[PDB]
RNA sequence: CGAAAGGGUCCUGUAAGCAGUAGAGUAGCCUUGUUGUUACGAUCUGCUGAGGGUAAGCCCUCCUUCGCCUAGAUUUC
């Protein structure tokens, strides 16, 4: 009986009760950039194997300029007003 | 798998189910001991071929109770209400 | 219904595949048993590993096979004049944050 | 370094706890009995030099004062400062206690 | 028969589960497992071992002080059969563990009240560090968007807008390497 | 039926990271000490019975996804 009337009070007093888009949304967007990050280290991972062997460098190696196209394209670059095709040798 | 000293309403399946077997739905017999098959296996239940000689023939069982707690492991619980009891709140029951 | 040319990305949990292989057959093995799961997939016999799937299998040594590995599976047309299968299946690696957690998803040709 | 460290945990190596180590620490009775079931001719120093948080015999007391500096004793100090565990403790853990009217 | 508690861990001891030790000062020491068992004779301290009730009680993690948790005892003194007071007995007994578990999940919430808050300026922190890698639009859907906007009369921010909602609701993974064209 | 996934059941033992008037002490800057302050500093505490693994001879899942299918070949009073 004790018992019982100890919850009455604690229901009266509001002891089990229970209770942002904005936040929800900086949320959503930390998230992203959380994902954008391990998927950045797992390219690392893939290119690195520097117990073994030392990475080539970078200018020893010609770049496509289709891969510098698309990544630019993906950066948000105007690839077409800046002309990458007469800059490209062959 | 409820007796009279025991009140817990559960079924004679453990918790997780039998190892390598399953659940028991259908109508299950309780042998006292060990019998030479494994588990999945065929068992033939046969009729004594002569009127018994022991007192243990004649005994009447009297279970007080039986373990339904999980063989894929130490189980210490009987039924997932217990093991929810004993542990309390984790952290994904807030997340859902 | 389905089209020969398809792709489809997959999880293929190595682990239980790898369970007990001698520890240095356990990356060939690993090479092994991604090729089977391509051929039972797509129905392929002619399967062709990426080099960084390769590397991503190899990532950690002989004995150190990641236990779930998120790949794509492309069924494409042998075009080479002559060739015993008409069919066969290319499998990359696939960049994702986490392998876990992924059904099987066809991937757009777009 | 641990003497034959493969049988540390056999039953016939066991070592005094340090629940029984705080008994004798409170009580001199119960360090008293447990001297009594050892012999004395047969203790390291004849059983003159005794240190009750090791529960450890020693040859000499030059031989127990350097014990005393050493981190094993110290590490003792430390657990019986924090306490040992008991079944009071083991019963207060979950909530359990005794009823006697 | 009776439900005891392991020792070390404080988990349900049902019958022929563990083993217990005797110790020739008088003292039993009952254990629901042989991981138990093992650490005991290892000489670790359940008080500083995370995965123990001991541990959880003395770091707070467990609710201790609760009216619930006052009727269950080692009764000492037996009381004399009677069978209205066993059923009533079997009643409180599910209203009180009822009540506990509403209680406990008071306590436990209580326990995480700050997480939202904490997590909120942490995801305030990376963002502003790294705005750069939010989702964009490419150069050339932009110019695409922009002859679009130019020939309907349309809102050029409308339709990024609207491209920007499709581009996240298509997720698309990356794979790695390429296929070697053969001779 | 197969491959995933989810839930359960077990195993370990509390992840990465961030923070803290916790931290023996040391060195700077000035209010020259009044958590004076800042910096470092094994470790400790919190987020966190968390993270990870889980059938390879564990269990469940018409009602969580994707795929497969009435073959082919050999032989028979
Ligand atoms: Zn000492
Ligand atoms: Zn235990």
């Amino acid at each position: 009986q004790a018992l019982e009337e100890e919850e009455e009070r604690l229901e009266k007093e509001g002891f089990y009760d229970e209770d942002d888009e904005e936040e929800e949304e900086i949320l959503q967007k930390a998230e992203y950039i959380r994902e954008q990050h391990a998927l950045i280290r797992n390219e690392a991972k893939m290119r690195k194997s520097l117990k073994n062997r030392a990475i080539i460098p970078r200018k020893a190696v010609k770049k496509p300029l289709s891969q510098l196209e698309d990544h630019l394209d993906q950066l948000g670059v105007d690839t077409e007003a800046i002309g990458l095709r007469a800059r490209a040798q062959t | 798998a409820s007796t009279e000293t025991d009140l817990t309403k559960k079924k004679i399946t453990p918790m997780g189910g039998f190892v390598r077997y399953g659940e028991v739905n259908n109508d299950y017999v309780m042998i006292k001991g060990s019998v030479p098959g494994v588990k999945k296996r065929i068992m033939t239940l046969r009729k004594s071929l002569f009127t018994h000689t022991s007192r243990k023939a004649l005994e009447k069982v009297e279970l007080k109770w039986i373990d339904t707690s999980s063989e894929f492991g130490h189980g210490a619980f009987q039924t997932a209400a217990e093991k929810k009891q004993f542990m309390g709140t984790l952290k994904k029951d807030l997340q859902t | 219904a389905i089209a020969d040319v398809v792709a489809r990305e997959y999880t293929i949990h190595l682990h239980k595949r790898l369970h007990g292989v001698t520890f240095k057959k356990r990356a060939p093995r690993a090479i092994k048993e991604i090729k089977k799961f391509a051929q039972k997939a797509m129905g392929t016999s002619d399967v062709r590993l990426d080099p960084q799937l390769n590397k991503k299998v190899w990532e950690q040594g002989i004995k150190g096979v990641p236990f779930r590995i998120r790949v794509r599976i492309s069924r494409r047309r042998n075009d080479e004049e002559g060739a015993k299968e008409k069919l066969y299946s290319y499998v990359q690696a696939v960049n994702v944050k986490n392998p876990k957690g992924l059904l099987t998803s066809v991937v757009e040709e777009e | 370094g641990v003497f034959a460290k493969r049988t540390m945990t056999k039953t016939r190596r066991r070592l005094r706890d340090l629940d029984q180590i705080e008994r004798d620490l409170r009580s001199p009775r119960h360090l008293q009995q447990y001297k009594e079931t050892k012999a004395a001719e047969d203790l390291p120093g004849l059983g003159l030099y005794y240190c009750i948080e090791c529960a450890k015999w020693f040859e000499s007391e030059t031989s127990l004062v350097g014990h005393r500096k050493g981190k094993p004793h110290k590490r003792r100090l430390k657990q019986l400062k924090e306490g040992a565990y008991t079944h009071e403790e083991a019963m207060a853990a979950i909530g359990y206690r005794i009823d006697n009217g | 028969m009776r439900i005891e508690n392991c020792f070390f861990c404080g988990r349900p001891a049902w019958p022929s589960k563990g083993i217990t030790f005797m110790r020739n000062d008088g003292k039993a020491f009952r254990f629901c497992r042989s991981k138990c068992h093992k650490n005991f004779k290892m000489k670790r301290n359940p008080r500083k071992l995370k995965w123990t009730k001991a541990y959880r009680k003395n770091a707070g993690k467990e609710m201790v002080v609760d009216s619930t948790l006052q009727f269950a005892a080692r009764r000492n003194v037996p009381v004399r059969y009677n069978r209205e007071l066993w059923q009533k007995t079997l009643k409180a007994m599910e209203r009180i563990s009822e009540i506990r578990a509403r209680r406990e999940r008071v306590f436990y919430k209580k326990r995480m009240a700050g997480k939202r808050a904490r997590e909120v300026a942490a995801a305030r922190k990376l963002v502003a560090e790294n705005e750069h890698l939010l989702p964009r639009l490419r150069g050339s859907e932009k110019r695409r968007l922009a002859e679009l906007a130019a020939e309907r009369g349309v809102d050029v921010e409308e339709l990024e807008r609207e491209e920007l909602a499709k581009l996240a609701s298509k997720k698309k993974s990356k794979a790695f390497g390429g296929e070697v064209r053969r001779v």
